[PDB]
C-alpha cells in the first residue's frame, strides 16, 4: 500500500502540473487571439475612415 | 442617353455602396462592444480559476 | 493507509478530469484563433491587391 500511495502521489503531482500548464497556456492562447482581433478591428477602422474620406472626394 | 445612364448609375450605385458600407461598419461595432465584453469577462474567468487552484492547493495541503 | 490510498484516487482521478478538460479547452481556443488567423491574412492580402489597383491609375 505504501508503494501504491507513492504512484499515486507522483501521478497527480504530474497531473496538477499537467494543469496549472495548460491553464496557462489556455490564458496566453487567449489573449494573442484577442488582441490579433483587435488588430483586425482597428485596421478595420482605418479602412472605415479611409473610405469615408474617399467618398468626401 | 448613354451618359445620363452612367450618371444615374454611379450616383444610385454609389448611394447603396456607402449604405453597404455602414451596414459593414455598424457589425464591426457590435463585433468590437462584444470584444470589450468578452475581454472582461475572461477576466473574470481568470479570476475565478486562479481562486480555483487556490482551493484546489488548500485541498492538496489537507492530505 | 488504505483511508489515504481512496483518497489519493479520488483526488489523481479529480486531476485528470481537470487535463482532460484543459485539453478540449485549448484545442477549441486554437481552433477558433486559427480562422480568425486566415480571416486577418486574407484581408492583409485583398488590401495589397485593392493597393495594386489603386496604384494601377
Amino acid at each position: 500500500l505504501s508503494d501504491k500511495l507513492k504512484e499515486a502521489e507522483t501521478r497527480a503531482e504530474f497531473a496538477e502540473r499537467s494543469v496549472t500548464k495548460l491553464e496557462k497556456s489556455i490564458d496566453d492562447l487567449e489573449d494573442e487571439l484577442y488582441a490579433q482581433k483587435l488588430k483586425y478591428k482597428a485596421i478595420s477602422e482605418e479602412l472605415d475612415h479611409a473610405l469615408n474620406d474617399m467618398t468626401s472626394i | 442617353d448613354i451618359h445620363r445612364k452612367r450618371m444615374e448609375k454611379d450616383l444610385n450605385e454609389l448611394q447603396a455602396l456607402i449604405e453597404a458600407h455602414f451596414e459593414n461598419r455598424k457589425k464591426e461595432e457590435e463585433e468590437l462592444v462584444s470584444l470589450k465584453d468578452r475581454i472582461e469577462r475572461r477576466r473574470a474567468e481568470r479570476a475565478e480559476q486562479q481562486r480555483i487552484r487556490n482551493e484546489r492547493e488548500k485541498e492538496r495541503q489537507n492530505r
